[PDB]
């Protein structure tokens, strides 16, 4: 991910 | 059940959520922020001992987070509550002034 994640 | 007012900051920048999760080093803590872009939120968060945001989108009435859709940001938050956000972890310690204080 980049500054921000993915969530499940 | 999620309590808007024990997590939820319509302004708090994220290296000011990130200073605050510092303080509490426990997984499953975090925080909801407004974004400075229209219709979106971040939920900054401790996984994995180390901090991390996601993005939730506003659209219509609606808020949507990967597969999931909510029609309100508490019911999200809620929802995340129960059931896991990031690899196994729920949202399980709200974070505000207050908590911190204390």
């Amino acid at each position: 991910p980049g500054f921000y994640v993915e969530a499940n | 059940q999620a309590e808007s007012k024990e997590w939820y900051h319509a302004s708090l920048t994220r290296a000011q959520a990130e200073h605050m999760l510092m303080r509490v080093p426990r997984d499953g803590a975090f925080l909801v922020r407004k974004r400075n872009e229209p219709n979106s939120y971040a939920i900054s968060f401790r996984a994995e001992g180390k901090i991390k945001h996601c993005r939730v989108q506003q659209e219509g009435q609606t808020v949507m987070l990967g597969n999931s859709e909510f029609d309100s940001l508490v019911d999200l938050i809620s929802y995340y509550e129960k059931h896991p956000l990031y690899r196994k972890m729920k949202l399980r310690y709200p974070i505000n002034e207050e908590a911190l204080e204390k």
